């Protein structure tokens, strides 16, 4: 939004860059940060941990009703069956979309997101626009910002992660996909379908 | 605290700014800010709750429009100064130096094996906040409860939009680190944790969606019994 | 609306910046912004309540740190565009022009006697908002009442920190223009007005001063009976 | 407070100035604003209407108990006795400081202030620091920001002007002033003593 007080983006980027490099040089000198630590952390969440992990759990739940029951009983233990877990997903609770219920997820207080199944969140999830309005006008927000019209008879359930319990949406299996492989099904599971801002892909 | 960071239900903040795609890190500086989180936690700068509290004490105009990972830098600086691990005046001189020599080298340093072992153990194994307690749970699935109206000046997980509201306990998750103590330098003092369900009409009045509910996680001291 | 402008009870906003003295107007531009208030009200840009609502819809980072009289400019622009009295693109071209020619003259114009008569009549006589209504007052001094929990998306005088709270009617002032309608282009629809008293412990919980109360003015629809 | 995003004050002043002159030229051309209208409005509140008006009401109330009773019954009608009234003071309610009670005034929603008795308010009254904290920590605020220590046994009453009722504090008459003239008494009534952030001057 327009703010006549705010510097340009380029001016802001230059200033943060110099401030971050200043702090970095101090932590490095104090023994507590190193350049290998930075590359190791960045390389995990640029290359290893991402929404494809969560896609794996969704299609196993779609194609295996025993896993699905265990995934809804204890999401952390169930994801461990596929070797999926860890930082900021120590406590996961998965919630199932139905014909009657739609689930959508938020951290109104900051940016909590189930990293081990989804990776790091996109910036709009962490920013005040989505955070403020989802708990108050979910239906209009899903329509206007995501082109997803949820019928007024269908309950929208919004899950605010005020604690370390991380909430993940299990989206509905699209029609037209009987007998598809786990790899073929996996192409319909988006990051957005696991937040609840979109359904799984059609067709 | 009653900070503007607690934006659930705040009106007027604008449309969402969502590109179709974006990299994990938009500039090298964001990788640095992100990796500082484990570096700074291991060095004893602050805890996870103290981490949140330092972002919450930001200048709110700054909080509302800065790049996200700048909130992390602010909380690093906040706890470094408070624990005296960071000399603020030396930070200012260094910032000027790097304003003018942006490609200037970093200081020379040993790489540390143990910092990589720590990164890998936290990321794959987790840093769980579950704890055992001696007391049993006060509440149970189906109990009707009312969120506190308390307004602590320190760190707490009490979104203004749920205070005073009435809900149904939906799940008991066990006990976890209590932020009202941990985030204020008062220790883990773990408490039993519950998901409570609130109708949107309970939360917003008649302006609430008639077919919508919000689930918000409450630690035991946040809620008291209305009905079993 | 739940805007951040409604700052009563907000934590973290900082120490007060108070010079020992200051002029009424810190720069010529503030005189202009101030005089625009009667000019714009007479021309039908907006009402007093609509005036407030346009400030409330500001960018909140902008609201929180701008010079005060800039809020007035924003609400002038907001209502000019909405009523089509102000061409926003011509405003932008003019702004650039005056960025580059700050001493450039104003456009030539007749002085208007009636604009001075209006200024003098409003300032010395007043623009009262009291009104007569046919219904009698629902409430009376000593009645115990509870502030609404409603959260209208439009203009209203319902500070977040008094919603759901319990007070004592202290004074009935008569009926006045109702902001929930006037500020949303729905007319005066005047309502009876009350001063209600709230203890600080009712408002803030145990963090409230034990010997302090807050008096907040409530229009009749804002409150319902608890006890006479 | 530090905001790395914010332009300098000089940059901000230059930008507002050009924006205000642009709007001014448009209103002027449309017939609705003139330069004489600007000077007339500014000259009233730079030279005519100010805290000295409110001082006059305070000392009459100090030295005339009948007026004081009428001032507390209906502040608008009572101020009219001294020819004092008008814009943004159409409805005034005055509140009396005692040994038992201290009153302080605020508009937490914007900047409401009894203009006809006080003039235009100072900027700190209209700014978020005072507005946010007075209703929540009046005692600590009066101490830290105004050097005014209100004993904890003394009730602090804060008056939020959510309607057009404007609230004005009648401060206590200082000791040591028996028999003083209205002009001599008038030297102890500050703007601040009529908001309630300070008492009247001592000695
Ligand atoms: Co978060
Ligand atoms: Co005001």
């Amino acid at each position: 939004t327009e703010n006549i007080l705010r510097k340009s983006d380029e001016e802001i980027q230059k200033e943060i860059t110099a401030r971050v490099k200043a702090l970095e040089s101090m932590l490095i000198e104090q023994g507590i940060l190193t350049t290998s630590m930075i590359d190791r952390m960045a390389e995990i969440y640029e290359n290893e941990v991402g929404p494809h992990l969560g896609a794996k759990v969704v299609v196993k739940a779609w194609t295996d009703p025993e896993f699905k029951k265990r995934l809804l009983a204890d999401g952390t233990e169930a994801c461990k069956e596929l070797g999926i877990g860890g930082l900021q997903g120590e406590d996961m609770m998965w919630v199932e979309n139905t014909d009657e219920v739609h689930h959508v997820v938020v951290c109104t207080l900051c940016s909590c997101y189930p990293w081990p199944v989804l990776g790091l969140p996109p910036n709009w999830f962490k920013e005040p626009q989505y955070r403020s309005r989802v708990v108050r006008e979910p239906r209009q927000l899903l329509k206007e910002e995501f082109g997803f019209e949820v019928p007024p008879s269908k309950e929208i359930k919004v899950w605010d992660s005020s604690s370390e319990m991380r909430f993940v949406v299990l989206p509905q299996r699209p029609a037209g996909t009987d007998g598809w492989s786990e790899e073929e099904l996996a192409t319909l599971v988006t990051r957005e379908s696991m937040i609840g801002v979109e359904p799984a892909k059609a067709v | 605290m009653n900070g503007v960071y607690d934006v659930g239900g705040t009106d007027g903040l604008g449309p969402i700014n969502r590109p179709a795609d974006e990299p994990v890190f938009r500039a090298e500086w964001e990788k640095v800010a992100f990796a500082m989180f484990p570096a700074t936690f291991r060095a004893g700068f602050m805890g996870l709750d103290e981490f949140r509290f330092g972002i919450e004490q930001m200048n709110p105009a700054e909080y509302l429009e800065s790049p996200y990972y700048w909130h992390w830098i602010r909380t690093y600086i906040h706890h470094g100064v408070r624990t005296g691990k960071i000399d603020l005046e030396e930070l200012e001189r260094r910032t000027q130096y790097y304003r003018e020599n942006p490609d200037a080298p970093l200081p020379e340093h040993e790489q540390k094996p143990e910092l990589i072992e720590f990164v890998n153990q936290a990321v794959y194994g987790g840093l769980p906040r579950s704890r055992e307690v001696d007391r049993p749970p006060k509440f149970k699935e189906g109990d009707v409860v009312r969120f506190s109206t308390a307004s602590p000046k320190g760190h707490a997980r009490r979104a203004r939009y749920v205070r005073g509201k009435t809900g149904t306990v939906v799940k008991h998750h066990g006990a976890y680190i209590y932020p009202d103590t941990a985030g204020n330098g008062l220790g883990e003092c773990p408490e039993h944790l519950y998901t409570v369900r609130f109708t949107a009409q309970e939360l917003w009045g008649p302006e609430g969606d008639p077919n919508s509910s919000v689930y918000y996680d409450c630690w035991e001291p946040y809620i008291e019994l209305v009905d079993t």
